């Protein structure tokens, strides 16, 4: 059928894995999914044991690719220590400043992100799963409602999958614009029909998830590595890349290079080869003054020389490169973060709702030039106490990135005072 | 006495059925009334709560909660305009230029006619193709006010 109109986000792969369809901009259908060997996975899969499974993606090393870089595997194991029911999320929210990675998967190959559901469901016993996708991604939503079909069609969801006595439904659940609904148990709140407020954690959602239950919420570029270790066998895939940080990783990179775009390339790769030697270099090969990890870090000229990997010294986050060259003004940049706060702190915790609002409330006085004195005192003393007594990861980063740049590039700060 | 009309109703009890639980489409049924009315109207939010077996105040809530919802405005087609930091560095204001020389309007206004209504929203996540907008479910990279004159002139 008809979709939205999507513009064509350039991707570019090293190890055809997760880009092998998505490098092509279009849907991929289930008969092309089905012509590269696709589901053959899924039915080796239900020819294993669940343990089997989770051993599997256990061993591959896989970790989480949401941000926050857990391993995969061990999750799983931590929700089957539980009781059941359990439930299976798709985390589709990908609203993080500069982050593009998964909706390529979502609108060019569903069916990659639906195989890697199936098999993760069946691992943890879950026989109802959701993807969660961001409201201002109506063209994904269509897309996978009509894939599901597809694959419905195929016989791989529904009741007794391929005669093996698995019953599962993916539901598609939509947000409506809050970036805090990627929070996982934010999601779980949204999915349950309310606003989107984090629960204190712990219990984690494996314990303690949708409707009180075992729930395990994974990325969608995590689920969608799922077929790839099935399919290779968990030795083969932990031969790609450095041993230590295996497999393929997507890379969102924007702002001044020549190719933005999506590379999918080993996290052995330096900051400073996705950017001059995936990206093409800076446009105008202007010199480089910053990389910010969309709203979480930034990164110096003198940093460009770190691996993109989840290691202590390494980039981290979700791989998200927004390249500032030397005429961008970091102040004026630092201010579009302090705005993305402002605008998506849920307001539960006092610190968090305060903080945020005059985090950004100071910054444009002071970037305007109107800052008193005790406005420039006040701005320091906030960016730093927006964490305190925080329950979700967003109060206790919300000052991050721009402290960063407080340290990093003092001149240019010192400039607007 | 608020009634929605029939297709509508009919729509929004299909998303009641979807989930396994009726509370879980309230964002569905929202969407879905905002899609027919170019608004959320605040008379529909009591007959939406009885349909989810849900309060009214929780309802209100949730729509209060959600920035895609909008009940103050009624128009056709929504320009959700991309005002976080790459579409920013790669030129929003260019955008909001353009689109103030063809419809006469900026952030938060409508048009006369009811026609157009501008957006300001955070990043679409497409801030490789920045700057971005969105018109209702379509999403394009700005390249010009030509480009840009020519897209509109679709939506009609
Ligand atoms: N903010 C962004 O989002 C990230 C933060 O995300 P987060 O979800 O708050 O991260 P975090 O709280 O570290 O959790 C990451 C994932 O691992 C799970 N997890 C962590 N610890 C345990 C545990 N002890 N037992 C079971 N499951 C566990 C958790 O449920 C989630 O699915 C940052 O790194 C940024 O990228
Ligand atoms: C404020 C905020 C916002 C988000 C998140 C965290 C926080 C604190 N997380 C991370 C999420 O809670 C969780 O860690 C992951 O979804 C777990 O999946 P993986 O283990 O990464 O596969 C998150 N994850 C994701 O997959 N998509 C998203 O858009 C977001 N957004
Ligand atoms: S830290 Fe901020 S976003 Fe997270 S629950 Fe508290 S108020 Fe909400
Ligand atoms: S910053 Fe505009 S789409 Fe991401
Ligand atoms: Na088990
Ligand atoms: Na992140
Ligand atoms: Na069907
Ligand atoms: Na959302
Ligand atoms: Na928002």
């Amino acid at each position: 059928r008809s979709y939205p109109a999507i513009p064509r986000i350039y991707a570019e792969t090293t190890l055809n894995m997760l880009l092998k369809r998505a490098k092509k901009p279009r849907v991929h259908s289930i008969d092309e999914y089905l012509k590269d060997g696709g589901y053959q996975a899924l039915e080796k899969a239900l020819n294993m044991s669940p343990e089997e499974i989770i051993d599997w993606v256990d061993k591959s090393t896989l970790r989480g690719r949401g941000g926050a870089g857990f391993p995969t595997g061990k999750k799983w194991k931590f929700a089957v220590q539980n009781p059941g029911p359990r439930y299976f999320i798709c985390n589709a929210d990908e609203s993080e400043p500069g982050t593009f990675k998964d909706r390529i998967i979502i609108e060019r190959d569903p069916h990659l992100l639906i195989e890697g559901i199936i098999i993760s469901s069946y691992a943890i016993g879950a026989n109802e799963a959701y993807i969660y996708i961001r409201g201002e991604y109506p063209a994904g939503y269509y897309i996978l409602r009509d894939a599901i079909e597809e694959a419905k069609k195929k016989g791989f969801l529904g009741k007794n999958i391929l005669g093996s006595g698995f019953d599962l439904e993916i539901y598609v659940a939509r947000g409506a614009g809050a970036y805090i609904c990627g929070e996982e148990t934010a999601l779980i709140e949204s999915l349950e029909g309310k606003r989107g407020h984090p629960r204190l954690k712990p219990p984690y959602p494996v314990q303690k998830g949708l409707w009180g239950k075992p729930t395990v919420v994974n990325n969608v570029e995590t689920i969608a590595n799922v077929p790839f270790i099935i399919s290779m066998g968990w030795e083969e895939y932990r031969y790609i890349g450095p041993s230590d940080y295996a497999g393929p990783k997507l890379f969102p990179v924007s702002g001044k290079v020549k190719k933005p775009g999506v590379y999918e390339l080993p996290m052995n790769t330096t900051l400073r080869e996705v950017i001059f030697k995936y990206a093409g270099g800076t446009l105008g090969n202007k010199k480089v003054k910053a990389v910010f990890s969309g709203a979480l870090d930034c990164f110096s000229s003198e940093e460009l020389d770190i691996p993109m990997d989840y290691s202590p010294l390494g980039f981290g986050g979700t791989g998200t490169v927004i390249v500032l060259t030397e005429e961008d003004d970091i102040v004026e940049a630092a201010l579009k973060i302090a705005e993305f706060y402002e605008h998506e702190t849920c307001g539960q915790c006092t610190p968090c709702r305060v903080g945020c609002y005059e985090q950004a409330n100071l910054l444009e006085k002071i970037y305007k030039g109107e800052a008193t004195e005790q406005d420039w005192e006040g701005f320091d003393f906030v960016n730093r106490n927006i964490q305190p007594t925080s329950i979700c990861g967003l109060g206790a980063v919300a000052g991050r990135l721009i402290r960063q740049t407080l340290e990093k590039f003092p001149e240019e700060w010192e400039k607007y005072r | 006495e608020f009634e929605f009309p029939e297709e509508l109703k009919t729509k929004l009890q299909e998303h009641i059925n979807y989930f396994p639980k009726k509370r879980q489409a309230i964002l569905l049924c929202l969407h879905e009334i905002q899609n027919y009315y170019g608004y959320i109207p605040p008379e529909s939010l009591k007959p939406l709560a009885d349909m989810l077996e849900l309060p009214l105040n929780h309802v209100e809530g949730v729509v209060a909660f959600y920035d895609m919802f909008d009940r103050e405005d009624k128009a056709k087609y929504r320009i959700r305009v991309c005002v976080s930091i790459v579409c920013h560095l790669m030129g929003t204001n260019k955008l909001l230029k353009a689109l103030e020389n063809i419809l006469g309007i900026k952030p938060g206004e409508v048009t006369p006619d009811g026609k157009f209504k501008i957006v300001p929203v955070q990043c679409l996540g497409a801030c490789s193709e920045a700057p971005v907008f969105m018109v209702n479910d379509d999403e394009y990279k700005f390249e010009s006010e030509v480009q840009l004159n020519e897209i509109l002139s679709r939506y009609t």
